[PDB]
């Protein structure tokens, strides 16, 4: 369970010890970090051979449809499951595994499974979808693997559960949703790519401190398949700089001193703002580079 | 040595046609050289490469440079000149890097079409790496083996050079008319097969006592002509102790070796007779 955003995986050419990190109710709670383990940390779980987190849950083992289970357990003033927190998702999944079945979860869409939404009326802050080529209908279920399988819920599951409880700072960004296949010479084309759109348009450069939080809050809007963030740091003049002829002021390095001499690398933005650099040996990480990623370049 | 600067001049006169004074790695900027010559990174000067010319402001212009010509034969006869150091020109740099006849065995991959990145990731190992050709006879042998293995239509990811490149430019070669595609790279994101592999006979110099780390102290006196002090006899230790008075208590004797191991050669090509 190593999410490829905080660990550099490549041809590896002072001990190392790992740990589990929590980010105060984050959509990626449970990440695995690695550091030197000479320091002092905490240990809580040790492995040997219904109310929950200010919420209430009720499970019924009846085999009924979605509308039918809603009308069934709604008589007791209860609303179907709507996952909005990682701990709630983990508890629902462990309860489903203890019940040994895939139970109902409650939501509905409006326009051809394009705008999904819970029945509570809260802004989307959590996304744990399973696959991209599975969105055949406009409903979802929880599987054994703990993901969100997009299916039709006009069927009979062995049970149900229901619960009770852009211009910004003198710059304009843009998002491109197309399909591309160019996998060569990715260091002398982005400038002329954004310059053809409109004059006075350069690649995204960070000259402030509130733009990071702004783009972070703007990211989790269409993140059904988007999980990584790209940056404009590449091989420039035998160093790790931007594309334009300008020096760097805000360092975006993880730790130590990187010495990447390759023509390109992966400068990634974390979930909370951890500066991350990943040296790549295969080019099979470009999905995720130009098709459904952030290709925003400022105008000023 | 002088062979290195002659090779650099050959490389700068063969690939380049015009004549212009880019720069040469000769510097007499600091006044503390006391007439000698300095350097910047692990380069003890031992050859005569800088002449002397009288000038009204000879002590101001302190960046030496020679001239490269449009002729293929330039054996030291270069125009010497001296300029200042307040210029501003974009980067042009260098960094320290610290059975087929005439070659080792070459592993040719077949029925497995991978790109350049997948090739350099899969075929390379602790002893394996991208096999580069350094000789023309080896290149002819590679061409014959390619023509006898697959044919003239296939393309192979080959690294072309005249010296073995170190791992510490997506070139390809075809069996037919390799003379035109020697240095013409294309988009290497295609699946194709590939191949994969004073004292007696001893003088001393002293410098400013400015302190610095040992990783950087290996290039403090190496700027001048000489190496770090290596004790070979007790007379050398007596000389060191006799020159110690005007120095501090600490001194960089200058030898590096990993812990829990042995010391080897004193990093200056000197055997151990005693310690």
């Amino acid at each position: 369970n190593f999410h490829p955003l905080l660990v550099s995986g490549r041809l590896r050419i002072r001990y190392h010890c790992a740990l589990i990190l929590n980010l105060q109710k984050s959509p990626f709670t449970g990440t695995w970090n690695f550091t030197s383990c000479s320091e002092r940390h905490f240990v809580s779980l040790c492995q040997k051979y219904v109310k929950y987190l200010n919420n209430l849950y009720k499970i019924i083992p009846k085999t009924l449809t979605w509308h039918s289970a809603k009308r069934e357990c709604l008589k007791s003033n209860m609303q179907l499951v709507s996952i909005t927190d990682p701990y709630q998702q983990a508890f629902l999944s462990v309860q489903a595994l203890l019940h040994n079945s895939s139970l109902w979860i409650g939501l509905f869409s409006q326009d051809d499974e394009l705008n999904f939404g819970w029945s509570d009326g809260k802004r989307l802050h959590f996304s744990r979808w399973a696959e991209t080529n599975g969105q055949l209908e406009d409903c979802v279920v929880l599987d054994t693997d703990g993901f969100w399988k997009t299916v039709d819920c006009n069927d009979n599951q062995p049970g149900a559960i229901c619960y009770y409880s852009i211009p910004f700072q003198n710059c304009c960004y843009n998002f491109i949703i197309t399909k591309n296949r160019h996998m060569a010479t990715t260091q002398d084309e982005v400038h002329t790519k954004c310059q053809k759109l409109n004059p006075k348009s350069h690649i995204l450069s960070i000259r402030d401190e509130k733009e990071n939080n702004f783009v972070l809050e703007q990211l989790l809007y269409f993140n059904y398949m988007a999980s990584w963030v790209m940056l404009g740091i590449t091989y420039r003049n035998k160093s790790l700089m931007w594309f334009d002829k300008t020096p760097l002021s805000y360092t975006h390095w993880r730790a130590g001193r990187p010495t990447i001499k390759n023509e390109k690398f992966l400068a990634g933005l974390s979930t909370d703002g951890f500066w991350d650099i990943q040296t790549f040996k295969v080019i099979e990480e470009a999905v995720y580079f130009h098709q459904h990623s952030i290709l925003a370049c400022k105008i000023e | 040595h002088v062979d290195e600067i002659k090779e650099f001049l050959h490389f700068l006169t063969d690939q380049f046609s015009g004549q212009h004074w880019l720069w040469i790695g000769l510097n007499k900027r600091s006044p503390d050289l006391q007439g000698s010559w300095q350097w910047s990174d692990r380069t003890p000067v031992s050859t005569i490469i800088m002449p002397n010319e009288f000038q009204q402001d000879y002590d101001i212009r302190d960046c030496a440079a020679v001239k490269v010509f449009h002729r293929p034969w330039r054996r030291g006869w270069h125009f010497y000149d001296d300029r200042e150091f307040i210029y501003l020109r974009p980067f042009a740099c260098d960094t320290k890097l610290e059975l087929i006849i005439e070659g080792s065995e070459y592993w040719f991959v077949a029925d497995l079409h991978l790109n350049y990145e997948e090739a350099v990731l899969y075929c390379a190992s602790n002893h394996s790496f991208l096999a580069t050709i350094t000789s023309f006879v080896g290149l002819k042998a590679i061409k014959n083996k390619i023509a006898n293995i697959s044919g003239d239509g296939q393309k192979w990811w080959i690294r072309i050079s005249e010296w073995p490149i170190d791992d510490h430019e997506c070139l390809y070669m075809s069996a037919k008319t390799w003379l035109i595609d020697l240095g013409k790279p294309t988009d290497c994101s295609t699946k194709l097969p590939f191949i994969c592999e004073p004292f007696q006979n001893k003088c001393f110099l002293k410098i400013k006592p400015v302190s610095l780390t040992f990783s950087q102290a290996s290039d403090t006196c190496h700027s001048y002509g000489g190496t770090l002090p290596s004790v070979l006899s007790q007379i050398e230790q007596d000389f060191i102790t006799s020159l110690l008075p005007d120095m501090e208590a600490t001194l960089w004797i200058g030898l590096r070796w990993t812990a829990y191991e042995k010391i080897n050669k004193w990093t200056d090509n000197r055997e151990l007779t005693y310690s």
